[PDB]
């Protein structure tokens, strides 16, 4: 019934968690390690001067209150977490 | 009623329901089936080197907390309890809008 | 006060009603009649 341990830990993750703060607000500044996997570069329209690109836009950010201890390492969630938690605006400036 | 059977064995499956879970949490992993019964390939294009195809894309799989043993019909519910249940994240890579 | 009575009555009226079940779900089986009014036909 690993189930019922993990919602467990889930909860106490989100317990007095608020997510319009950055991670280290008052004593770090947050360091976002970023990569990109272009799986396929589009094609390249002329008319408007434009290109497309599709791309697995991959960030990384050490966050000190989404830290756990359970059974598993790493928590694969979904991606529907990712909406309680802080996430870097990252815009493309062009 | 059986109405209200339904309706009682609904409400219990989906109490205490973790969304964020897939199936099997901690142990092996899922096996998910899949169909597709292709409607139509519309349009072929040479100049966006594209096509468009609809099709019915079915997923099985199998989730031990939707397990009721009271009534014996297979429940069909509304289109809108897929919001409440854990369905894999499927996507297909070569798509540029669907 | 005839919006109270009437509030009243919406209440009661889904007040346990469950939205995922068809009507007669293992009773019957439901009769939808249907009806098309085409307002314009397209090009
Ligand atoms: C992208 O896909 C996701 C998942 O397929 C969509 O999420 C779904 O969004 C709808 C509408 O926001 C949610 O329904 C809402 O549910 C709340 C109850 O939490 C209810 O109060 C609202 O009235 C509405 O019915 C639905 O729950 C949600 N599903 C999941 C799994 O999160 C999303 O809308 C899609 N976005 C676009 C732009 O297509
Ligand atoms: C439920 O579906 C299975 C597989 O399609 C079928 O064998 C079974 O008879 C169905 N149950 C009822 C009550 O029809």
């Amino acid at each position: 019934d690993n189930t019922t341990v993990f919602t467990r830990i889930l909860d106490r993750l989100l317990d007095g968690y608020d997510n319009r703060l950055r991670p280290g607000l008052g004593e770090r500044v947050t360091e976002v390690k970023t990569d990109i996997f272009v799986t396929s570069f589009g094609p390249v329209s002329d008319h408007d001067m434009e290109y497309t690109i599709d791309v697995f836009f991959r960030q990384s950010w050490k966050d000190e209150r989404l830290k756990f201890k359970g059974p598993m390492t790493v928590l694969r969630l979904n991606n529907l977490m990712a909406s309680k938690i802080w996430t870097p605006d990252t815009f493309f400036h062009n | 009623s059986n109405m209200s059977l339904v309706k009682e064995t609904v409400d219990r499956l989906l109490k205490g329901y973790d969304i964020r879970l897939r199936p099997d949490f901690g142990g092996p992993p899922v096996a998910v089936g899949m169909n597709i019964d292709i409607a139509s390939i519309d349009m072929v294009s040479e100049v966006n080197m594209d096509y468009t195809l609809t099709m019915y894309f079915q997923q099985a799989w199998r989730d031990k907390r939707l397990s009721y043993n009271v009534i014996p019909l297979n429940l069909t519910l509304d289109n809108r309890v897929a919001d409440q249940l854990w369905v894999p994240d499927t996507y297909f890579l070569n798509d540029k809008k669907s």
